[PDB]
RNA sequence: UCCAUGGAUCUCCGAUCGGGAAACCGUAUCCAAGCUCCGUGGCUAGUCUGCGCUCUUUGGACUUUGAAAACUUAGCGAACU
RNA sequence: UAUUCCUCAAUGACCGAUAGCGUACAAGUACCGUGAGGGAAAGGUGAAAAGAACCCUAUGACGGGAGUGCAAUAGAGAACCU
RNA sequence: UCAGUCAAUCUACGCAGAGUGAAUCGGUCCCUAAGGAAACCCCGAAAGGGCUGCCGUCCGAUGGGUACACGAAAGUGACGA
């Protein structure tokens, strides 16, 4: 419904209606405005969009039927790159060693 | 068929939403408006014109019948009209004061006039939505400056 | 506020084997009682044999059981629905000369009011 | 616990500073051992303050902000030293110093 | 009847496999030949 | 998405067509060691910690409006 | 979209840190220096000093050369005919 | 002076799909062999897909009409010029 | 449509989607046999061949093992028909 009830539901859309819009990726420019967890915070965001869209079209693929706006996929994907990519020329920009090599792993961390 | 190792046309003296007169073909001496460019063919498409009939057939989807749309020209087999004279012309390449290329008529009995650029290459096939959708964020919040490097404003958790 | 600890990991130098750290020389010192003949084997209360083989011989017994276990209950219930087969046999016999009943009565007082 | 437990069930009630020095004592050990603990444990520590009706003072939110700042937690005690008043604690100097020295 | 190819995985490895292969060098010619012919299974 | 292979990769020896005695593994990252017993204690200093900021409250969407804006 | 230049990311074998049924497994190397944070110990207790790790920087310690057709120079060297 | 794993430009009383490289086409593939190794076949609708709506008879249109096209035995689905 | 010794509606056949859940099962891991290989050393036109030890390393089940690590002049594990 409006709010999913429980941590299931949100792997649903639970948005989609009257065709839904969708607007555009984020910015590297954009996202060079925001903070360090503000970024991270994006980055949780389009992740469990991501997973959600995901789920959505190997749903719909089972049961043999087409995955509705395929190109949302590339969208959220492109900005979590981007993320990355701002979040490593911070980085390389910070003038401690210790800090820079600090930031370098948590960027990059898996 | 396509049999010819026909190379592909690289920068085009032909655009979309030129005024043009057919030169060559079933239509010879017609004129149009370029409707659509097929790059990948080197060929375009001049509304209303080298129309063809399409036997499609119905499914639960789209409508059966016989239709008649337009099939693509080769790119050579149109000319743009003379604005002064209304005759077809060549294209030829003038810089202007600031350093812009634009098109020139160009050919004997031509009055080398410039070709303007159509309006129509300016507006969006693909318009803008009216309403924005239950997950775009609005733009007065992508602007929110949290990061600052100088006062040191939005730094991770070191 | 747990005090055990933790695991540790093996270390990976080599271990000098048992044969090596005996003292080179003709001799060996084997356990020895005064009265009794040198045994040429000492088994203590650690010493356990055959720890894999009994291992098998379980597995094997209860592989039997099991299988045995399974083609019981097959059987037993096939032989159930013998006997559900058996009653309604049984059942369809006296219902059988029943519906006899009825139709020769039937065919005989047709014949009757063929007669009347 | 057990010596608080025992006070508890003579007779005394337990008080703030006690439970300001079994915080302080949990965070501790929870940065010695497995610092990623230290939220649900601290959590609990203070919903046992306000079960037991004991209100917070100055000196937790301290402990609390010293705590956080050592394992460079910085936003988490902005945002509590920002919230101070809600629980009507003021700042001291020993707040402002560990969370000028954090910044 | 019984016939002469009675697979077994292992066998097929310490025989023909990559590293039987690089251990000798009549093997390593055997795989440079290989790679020069263009086959895309170098080793069996 | 369906991707072009080589037919050769098919002779690949994997575990799922192997003897029961052959071992590959996926790439998984190691959580502790094999013990001299047969068995594995998990350490967890080499166990991941997922640093996870709460969403609630949060105004940045995954998408950027689209919507007419201004010249 | 595309182009030019410069960047960020950049799985594995071959292969070289060890093992190996190629594309897999195991791997905080070791040791001097000087620095923020961290923790614990000790004085006569104030800009007091002395012990540590983890990770960061600069070095120096082990060792890793490495492929490639023909041509070249060498070693050994047939038989059919 | 030698050679071509290579690059750039050009030439041919050189070949033109059983020819020319083994390969004009996703070939050192398919296939054969435990292995070293051996090793294929297969080009062409039309200018443009306009690739035959609809009707009739068959289970089913590739058929017979209709229509497209200069031309339909030019009506094909790794294959339709003659 | 192909295949099936069919005129098949069916199928180990074509299209599409789904399915394999482990502290204990079987492996991995530890340990070695036959055997293989490095190192050192010996020998050899080259390539290579030998040697596995008096102090010696790494692999290799068809066998021995199942809730730390280190060490050992302790016992053993340990066996035919
Ligand atoms: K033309
Ligand atoms: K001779
Ligand atoms: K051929
Ligand atoms: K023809
Ligand atoms: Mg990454
Ligand atoms: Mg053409
Ligand atoms: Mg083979
Ligand atoms: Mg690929
Ligand atoms: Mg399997
Ligand atoms: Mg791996
Ligand atoms: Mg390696
Ligand atoms: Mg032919
Ligand atoms: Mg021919
Ligand atoms: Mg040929
Ligand atoms: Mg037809
Ligand atoms: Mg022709
Ligand atoms: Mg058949
Ligand atoms: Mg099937
Ligand atoms: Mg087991
Ligand atoms: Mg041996
Ligand atoms: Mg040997
Ligand atoms: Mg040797
Ligand atoms: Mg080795
Ligand atoms: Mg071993
Ligand atoms: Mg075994
Ligand atoms: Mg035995």
């Amino acid at each position: 419904v409006k709010i999913a009830k429980n941590p299931l539901e949100e792997f649903f859309e639970f948005d989609r209606s009257k065709p839904v819009v969708y607007g555009r990726g984020w910015k590297a420019s954009e996202l060079r405005l925001k903070s360090w967890d503000d970024l991270q915070k994006l980055w949780y965001v389009l992740l469990k969009e991501k997973n959600m869209l995901m789920t959505q079209r190997q749903m719909l693929q089972a049961q043999n039927m087409m995955f509705p706006n395929p190109e949302r996929i590339p969208k959220v994907r492109r900005s979590m790159c981007r993320i990355k990519h701002v979040l490593t020329e911070r980085a390389i920009e910070e003038p401690d060693p210790r800090r820079s090599a600090e930031m370098k792993r948590m960027v990059n961390g898996m | 068929g396509w049999k010819a190792a026909e190379k592909l046309i690289r920068h085009w003296k032909i655009l979309r939403g030129d005024n043009v007169m057919i030169i060559r073909g079933k239509d010879k001496g017609e004129t149009g408006t370029v409707k659509r460019v097929i790059r990948s063919q080197n060929r375009v498409i001049v509304e209303g014109k080298n129309l063809i009939k399409k036997h499609i057939k119905g499914g639960p989807d789209h409508e059966g019948g016989i239709f008649t749309v337009e099939a693509p020209l080769h790119a050579s087999n149109v000319q743009v009209v003379d604005p002064v004279t209304g005759r077809p012309c060549k294209v030829g390449v003038k810089y202007l004061e600031d350093g812009t290329k634009v098109r020139v008529a160009r050919g004997t009995g031509t009055s080398g006039s410039i070709i303007p650029r159509p309006e129509i290459l300016k507006i969006r096939t693909t318009p803008r939505p009216t309403t924005a959708g239950p997950k775009d964020t609005p733009m007065e919040f992508v602007w929110e400056q949290t990061y600052d490097a100088k006062t040191g404003k939005g730094m991770p958790d070191l | 506020t747990d005090t055990r600890l933790p695991k540790r990991r093996p270390m990976a130098h080599p271990k000098k084997k048992r044969f090596k750290l005996k003292p080179p020389g003709p001799y060996a010192y084997v356990q020895y009682t005064p009265g009794e003949p040198i045994a040429s084997n000492n088994p203590n209360k650690g010493s356990v044999k055959r720890r894999n083989a009994k291992k098998r011989i379980g597995q094997r017994r209860a592989f039997i059981l099991s299988e045995k276990k399974k083609r019981q209950g097959l059987v037993q219930e096939a032989k159930r629905k013998k006997r559900i087969k058996e009653v309604e046999r049984k059942m369809a016999k006296v219902a059988r000369e029943r519906a006899w009943e009825e139709r020769l009565a039937e065919l005989q007082r047709l014949e009757e009011e063929k007669k009347k | 616990t057990r010596f608080a437990g025992e006070m508890a069930r003579g007779g005394f009630e337990i008080g703030t500073l006690a439970y300001n020095v079994i915080l302080d004592c949990v965070c501790k050990l929870c940065r010695k051992k497995d610092p990623f603990r230290l939220q649900s444990e601290v959590e609990k520590v203070l919903l046992e303050m306000e079960t037991r009706g004991v209100p917070r003072n100055t000196k937790t939110f301290n402990v609390l902000i010293n705590n956080l700042s050592k394992i460079r937690r910085t936003e988490e005690a902005m945002e509590l030293f920002g919230r101070m008043s809600e629980w009507g604690c003021q700042p001291d100097a020993e707040t402002y110093l560990v969370l000028i020295r954090s910044l | 009847p019984k016939r002469t190819f009675q697979p077994s995985t292992i066998r097929r490895k310490r025989n023909h496999g990559f590293f039987a292969r690089k251990a000798t060098k009549g093997g390593r010619r055997v795989i440079a030949r290989r790679i020069a012919k263009g086959r895309h299974r170098v080793t069996a | 998405s369906f991707r072009r292979k080589r037919a050769s990769s098919l002779d690949i020896l994997s575990p799922k067509r192997a003897p029961r005695d052959f071992y590959k593994g996926k790439n998984c990252k190691p959580t502790g060691f094999h013990t001299k017993k047969g068995g594995y204690v998990v350490q967890p200093d080499k166990l991941p910690n997922y640093v996870i900021p709460d969403l609630t409250g949060f105004k940045l969407k995954p998408y950027v409006s689209q919507c007419p804006i201004e010249v």
